[PDB]
């Protein structure tokens, strides 16, 4: 189904839509975490280095 | 055991434990 | 020698299909009619290979009928041996009594006599019933009534399900208590009592089942019933007849009531546990702890008791603890029969089903006993049916069906006999 | 075997029969096409009771849709299910009624009678052994209560032996849809105590509170209060339906609740009945069904009876329990509140199981409780007709149709004496 | 998580459970008590009652 | 022919007494599934002092385990060893004490000591003629030393003409476990002077210092302890099961070692202990038990036998020795340390000998002290009671629950004047 | 043997939340509620394959309440036990005792109960709030009451955090203290200070977070219960229930106000660092480096200790260790209490977090003392108050919410007669 009924809201389960986009999200999220872990090397290759958060 | 009486019994052994009646029961023209 | 079993009821038929599982399991005969000269008390041997049991099913309901006739013993049970009606009596004396009675009474002993023509060496009958309900008490009155005017002469061992104080599944069921005692005083020969909350009391406290159902019920009584029919079955050192429970233990013909216990009830660890010997199972069967119906024998007095053993027996233990029962003080005898006991020993060690609690023993004790607590059973459902009646609550149901007030005073009356009698033989 | 014919009148009966041939359906496992997709042969040896066979499995149901506008009936097919209810079952008239009890038991009824007749006898000499009828109106309505009302007389009439159980909605202030619902009202229920042989009331502001409270739904629409209603339906119908250890069928439940033959209206209850979010959080035994069933906010009627006293009380369960545990449970709720249980009866509990669960759950049960709490309901509705009589408002379009005032007089002395002989015995 | 989740049907009468299901079970898991023992050794066929006629005829 | 009926009671009795089934059990040649597997038929021949056969040769033990939460019980049957107890004999309460001897001969012993009473009986007319009672407990606890007190002075009271064993733990302070270890001990000290016929005091400091020194263990964990004690009290009914050149029954040894009914507190040693580093480089005789026996640093109590005179002593020998060393070794060791000894009693040490060593070991030995120098233990404890109850400590969790300021007054009186008459007799 | 576990304020939830997280993550616990009996006194098993936990998180403003009705424990309550009000208590006693109090404590002791009936063998209560603020202090103090005029013989945990003296994030917090502690004292059994600025240095110098959130002292308190826990739910060498903190910590009525304490607290490089052992583990248990309450023990005497150990520790180097501790003189004991000392030994070691900042130890301690330092800090509070006081500042506040200064007035001497209690004892 595309929608939730007038039950699901109260029931707090979420409707397709909302549950398909927030796994698309992580999935995506996934894909960049493996970019990332790749880029570190490569630029480790060359010398220099991503920023790191703090 | 028992609510509102009290058994009396003797517990009975195998052969060879030494018994109120092991000689008895050793003795089995 | 043979015996037949009538079942009546919905209770009647489910301890039939509990007990017919154990003979099939006893003599070793499987669900589909065949062993892969002891079973022809219970068995007949037709053709080649078969064996088709002397019993009759009856209900008004199909419902619990075609449940056997679809369960696993459908090639066991014979198609004519199931009577079922097309409608229930429904908590109702005189509808089981008068209207439906009459239509289904004259098919089941018309089916009951060729029973007994295809036996020769007929014992007598054993009935199982509910009086709470209607089927059991109203045709179960009709047809007893019925068997007493055809045979008569034979013995009729009744085992009855009365209604415990507390635990109740109906309201209606003081009446169709009340009515059934009318006729079970002058049709059966000897009636045992069944309740069912010293039966909850016994699977909670020894089985420790802690959720027990009425299969579980019905699996130990149909134990008790097998403990007193193995002396005609099986072969034992000092067998005991159905003719017996007639003499040793009905010194009176309006007095017959017993009470019936049974030992050792004993799960799958206890029994690893306990050392089981003779003496101490003697004394078990006569706590009111293991009595199958809920009353007191400390504030009664007995009467006669009956003890069958089964297994491994020998005459001189048995013989030494009923005398220290005798010696013993805080049960007592009424002074009128000094040798108030009789035993039997079959020696077939009792068989353990599969998926029941209890475990193989290696002997057992079913004791049959009479007392005048029986009596203050009756008195205790006696005022709680005079409470009812005061209201002429419920009594539309009955005479719209046919009846009258004549038989619910005649009827209440006769219980205030029977407490007369309980109390003055007492003394 | 035994036989229910069910019965649906008026707007109210359609659509509740609808969403009740919609779960029994279910639970019979058959498609809304009319063929069996089920897997165990448990169900299908009892769809006799319900359903007929036609031609290759087939199963259409033994029902009689009964109103006087086609829009119900449009209602009614409109939705899954409504392709297997038989053509010829499908009366209905051409006028319509619209809350007025003359019209629905003087004139509509004297032309739609007759062909209903027809029709419930047909479909009642097609079973062999029926067990009895089953109806489910309205009161509030006219082409509901008045006409089923009189149908009700009419099979009595014929068929004095059969068993008739009730289904009837009856009107609250508060949640108050028409302006007559007293005048029929009270003329219904005149008619209902002399050949209804026993009425299980409904209402709406005891399904109201429940959707709030135990539901907790957001939209409670009248699908929902439907569903609650047929759960009902369904709990009460299952001893004949499904084996068990201790099946009751319907007169086995009416001689243990009627101790009277004017004391045959019940209040009824359903458990389990709690939100989806809260489904985890409870266990399936049974005390936790009990303390909900005996709570006085799960009642299907607009009356609190720890204001009154339990005459009698019955409770059916479905699913695989141990009897200990049921009666041991019945115990304590007698034991306990002793007061609330009248003292010249013992053991007024009657107690059944079936060994099916509905579909989908696992252990469920259904209460039936002949109270006296309920002259409390009547007298609120008597009341109101008094205050409309004292001065005849609204009381020309019935005395213009056939209908005179001394039937409202005997409405007003036969509920008078009913809700004193309820006071009597508390 | 919704549609994944597979609802009961939960159909075992408690006859059916208690008398084929139960049972079996326990005597898979214990072959040894359980077996059926055949003949007994203590049984009251009497041949006397066979006797009084019997014999069958050789003609 | 004799019987030793045995009671645990408490955390500390039932680890203790589960290793001591599992010593006693693995003597006498049965494995822990219940059936005989012994070899020579000398151990059939007393197993009716401790074992009772059920049916087919399953021999349980005549043990009666006692306690109020069920983690002991399944830290008992979670070993190996623990399914041949009675399920039936695990009698047990479900709310705790918790070091509370109110709570343990007051509140919960007022609802388990009936039943504790009605499975002791079972047990006890099960067999015909009874030697004695042996009952492992701590004196610190409160489980243990309340309940089994309680349980002691009711079977006094029922069966005054038997003997009886108590296996008992007294703390120390440096080995000190709980706070309230004076508020317990001394109260149970007085209950045990007037019910107990004689004690076997045990410590945890003295088996860790053993550790120690003498056997060299790394890691002694409590089952280690609970090991040496087991194989203590084994020692001490060896003379019953097995046949020997000199018996000594259990009131033999009682009126050789008591010479007045009060002074009935004995310390208690056991040979020979030897590390596996140093067990090839040592001899086996009756010299090298006996410098062994006498050592202080052997006694398992923490009363150092230099620091008083014996009143006194008793040796039990185990294995094929020769008697005339063994009493010349006990003359020897008797004129030697004349002045350790009592003046007024001659010939202060009875001996005996059986002809079954422990398995495995050639010749062991068992020392039972009857000694003066267990009054340092008491004043030990009693200057901690004075210590606390100067200023009223603890005093109300035990005076709100029923126990009042005159038991307290009455057990320091009654310890005093034990201190005072060990002094007196020194 | 069960206890349940309630959570009062906005401290006490969010440590709640924490110990929870370890609970799931010792037993093998999935967030969501299954497993892929020694967790029974906590979860109860609803149902198959389903767990929920013996808690009630309550609070009045909603913010942090939904934010775990939205976080990773969803699956874990489902919304019927997190009670939640509408408005906050906003640091005001009397609003937070007298205002909101009355509607939501009666559905806060109405869930409790079935809670507790849903129970069998209730041990006793332990409960989670913060003094300093509103609702924690407030309706805390209100429901603390009515359950002990519900049960009273039970034995009620509190752990409770205490404002630091300097670092401080409140202002009215030492009139809420005051009005706690006089219905704290004779209402719980067992009242346990953690106060935050003692936290704050032992992260900073042991760990070495130079930056900690609440996270990570929420997860070493939650550290300290479950090790307080542990011989409930594990079986040990030496058990120790909760019914042994109630005789062996409180010589007095009034006297039960105990500092904790734990280690090794270590991070993940020092224990490659050092050589763990039972000897310097008890004596890292007693320096004030490792207490959870800023407090100098030099100052004080100990009444009684109890030392909790997990993991890998025999007795006989505990013992060993104690009576080095015991012969040690920096250290003083009171004439009282000879046997200063509880030991109690667990087989389970402390498990690990993932993204915590412990590593896997072999083993650990939790000490739990009684001393007279405790008596120094409420004088310290009392002063802090009494100067607030003496200018009726922030009085108006609570007049308007409906209290007077007669409550002030008594809880003042209250507590004065509590500084002469310990003052007297400590001699
Ligand atoms: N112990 C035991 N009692 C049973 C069993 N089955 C039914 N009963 C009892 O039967 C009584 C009611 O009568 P039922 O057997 O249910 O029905 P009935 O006797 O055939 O009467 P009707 O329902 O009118 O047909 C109840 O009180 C039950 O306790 C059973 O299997 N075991
Ligand atoms: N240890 C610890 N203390 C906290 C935490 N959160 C708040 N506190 C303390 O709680 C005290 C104030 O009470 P709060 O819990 O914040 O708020 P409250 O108790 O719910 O009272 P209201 O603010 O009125 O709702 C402050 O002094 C904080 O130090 C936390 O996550 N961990
Ligand atoms: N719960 C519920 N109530 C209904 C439904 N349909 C009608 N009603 C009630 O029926 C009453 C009016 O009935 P009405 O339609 O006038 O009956 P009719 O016109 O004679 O068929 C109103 O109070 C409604 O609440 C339904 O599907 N569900
Ligand atoms: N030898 C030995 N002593 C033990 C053991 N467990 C506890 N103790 C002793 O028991 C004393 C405390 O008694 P406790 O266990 O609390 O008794 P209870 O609570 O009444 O069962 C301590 O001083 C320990 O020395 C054990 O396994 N072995
Ligand atoms: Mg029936
Ligand atoms: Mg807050």
């Amino acid at each position: 189904t595309l929608a939730g009924t007038s039950s699901d809201r109260d029931a707090g389960i979420k409707s397709g839509v909302q549950t398909v986009k927030a796994a698309r999200q992580a999935r995506l999220r996934e894909l960049f975490e493996r970019e990332a872990l790749m880029y570190e090397k490569e630029l480790n290759a060359r010398g220099l280095s991503l920023v790191k958060p703090r | 055991s028992g609510g509102v009486g009290h058994s009396g019994t003797v517990n009975e052994y195998r052969s060879g434990v030494l018994i109120g009646n092991f000689v008895e029961n050793a003795a089995k023209i | 020698r043979e015996v037949i079993s009538i079942h009546i009821g919905q209770a009647g038929i489910q301890v039939g299909n509990a007990c017919w599982e154990l003979y099939c399991l006893e003599h070793g005969i499987q669900p589909d009619g065949q062993m892969p000269d002891a079973f022809n008390t219970f068995f007949s041997e037709t053709g080649a290979g078969k064996h088709v049991p002397r019993c009759i099913f009856l209900d008004l309901e199909p419902t619990v009928v075609d449940e056997v006739r679809t369960g696993t013993y459908r090639q066991l049970f014979h198609p004519e041996q199931l009577i079922s009606g097309k409608e229930d009596a429904a908590n109702n004396f005189a509808r089981g009594h008068y209207t439906i009675g009459k239509e289904i009474v004259d098919l089941a002993l018309d089916r009951i006599r060729k029973l007994a023509d295809n036996c020769t060496g007929l014992q007598g009958f054993l009935v199982f019933n509910a009086v709470g309900g209607g089927t059991g008490s109203g045709l179960g009155s009709l047809l007893l009534e019925r068997l007493s005017v055809d045979y008569g002469k034979k013995s009729k061992l009744g085992f009855t399900v009365y209604p415990s104080p507390q635990v109740s599944t109906a309201v209606v069921e003081p009446y169709n208590s009340v009515l059934s005692t009318h006729s079970l005083l002058e049709h059966t020969d000897v009636a045992v009592m069944l309740d069912n909350e010293a039966i909850y009391d016994i699977c909670r406290r020894s089985l420790d089942i802690e959720r027990p159902t009425y299969t579980n019920l019905n699996r130990l009584i149909a134990q008790v019933i097998s403990s007193l029919t193995a002396s005609l079955r099986f072969d034992g050192a000092l067998n005991v007849d159905i003719t017996e429970f007639q003499t040793n233990l009905v010194p009176y013909p309006r007095i017959h009531f017993m009470l019936s216990s049974y030992a050792p009830i004993i799960s799958a660890e206890k029994a690893y546990h306990e050392q089981l010997s003779v003496a101490e199972i003697t004394n078990a069967a006569f706590e009111p702890a293991s009595m199958m119906v809920k009353c007191d024998p400390r504030h009664g007095k007995y009467m006669a008791c009956c003890l069958m053993y089964r297994g491994d027996v020998v005459p001189k233990d048995v013989n030494a603890s009923v005398a220290t029962i005798k010696t013993k003080r805080t049960i007592q005898f009424v002074d009128w029969c000094p040798t108030g006991f009789k035993c039997g020993i079959n020696y077939q060690p009792p068989t353990v089903v599969p998926g029941g609690d209890l475990a193989k023993v290696q002997r057992a004790v079913c004791m049959i006993s009479n007392s005048t607590a029986i009596g203050e059973i009756f008195s205790r459902l006696d005022h709680k049916f005079d409470l009812m009646y005061a209201k002429r609550a419920f009594v539309h149901w009955y005479v719209g069906e046919g009846m009258e007030e004549g038989e619910f005073s005649e009827a209440r009356e006769d219980l205030a006999a029977l407490e007369k009698d309980f109390e003055e033989v007492g003394a | 075997m035994r036989e229910i014919v069910h019965i649906q009148g008026g707007q109210c009966g359609n659509q509740i029969g609808a969403k009740f041939w919609e779960v029994v359906s279910d639970e019979h496992g058959i498609d809304p096409t009319g063929t069996y997709h089920g897997d165990s042969d448990l169900q299908l040896e009892r769809i006799n009771v319900y359903f007929n066979e036609a031609t290759g499995g087939r199963y259409v149901p033994r029902a009689i849709l009964m109103d006087l506008e086609p829009g119900t009936m449009d209602s009614v097919r409109s939705g899954p299910y409504g392709q297997i209810f038989r053509p010829d079952n499908f009366v209905f008239g051409q006028t319509g009624a619209g809350n007025n009890w003359a019209k629905g038991h003087y004139t509509e009824g004297a032309e739609l009678i007759d062909s209903v007749l027809d029709v419930v006898r047909k479909e009642a000499e097609s079973c062999d052994c029926l067990q009895g009828f089953q109806v489910c109106h309205s009161l509030g309505g006219g082409t509901g209560s008045g006409m089923g009302t009189l149908l009700i007389s009419k099979i009595r009439e014929e068929y004095p032996d059969r068993m008739m159980l009730t289904f009837s909605v009856v009107p609250s202030p508060k949640v108050s849809d028409t302006v007559v619902e007293p005048y029929n009202a009270t003329l219904s229920v005149h008619q209902l105590v002399e050949n209804a042989d026993e009425c299980m009331v409904l209402d709406n502001e005891a399904l109201y509170d429940i959707c709030f409270r135990t539901l907790k739904l957001t939209t409670p629409t009248f699908g929902d209060l439907n569903h609650l209603i047929s759960a009902v339906m369904s709990g009460i119908t299952c001893c004949l339906r499904f084996p068990g250890q201790l099946n009751a069928d319907l007169r086995k439940l009416a001689v243990n609740l009627i101790p009277f033959p004017r004391l045959h209206f019940f209040m009824v209850g359903f458990t389990p009945l709690t939100s989806r979010g809260s489904q985890q959080y409870r266990a399936l035994t049974v005390p936790e069904l009990t303390q909900q069933m005996w709570d006085a906010k799960n009642m299907m009627c607009a009356a609190d009876p720890r204001h009154g006293r339990y005459l009698t009380a019955s409770a059916l369960f479905r699913g695989r329990m141990s009897t200990k545990e049921v009666d041991e449970q019945m115990l304590n709720v007698q034991n306990k509140n002793s007061s609330y249980f009248v003292e010249w009866i013992p053991n007024n509990v009657k107690s059944s199981v079936c060994d099916i669960p509905p579909k989908g759950l696992k252990m469920s049960a259904t209460f039936i409780g002949n109270s006296t709490a309920i002259q409390e309901m009547f007298k609120r509705v008597s009341e109101q007709f008094t205050a409309m009589f004292r001065r005849k408002a609204f009381l020309h379009w019935y005395t213009g149709e056939g209908m005179d005032e001394m039937e409202f007089t005997e409405a007003e002395s036969n509920m008078n004496d009913l809700v004193s002989e309820y006071q009597q015995y508390q | 998580t919704e549609a994944s989740w597979a609802p009961v049907h939960n159909l075992t009468t408690t006859n059916k459970e208690f008398y084929e299901i139960k049972p079996e079970a326990a005597r898979a898991a214990d072959p040894d008590t359980f077996r059926a023992s055949g003949p007994s050794p203590f049984a009251k066929t009497g041949f006397c009652a066979k006797s009084v006629k019997g014999e069958a005829s050789d003609e």
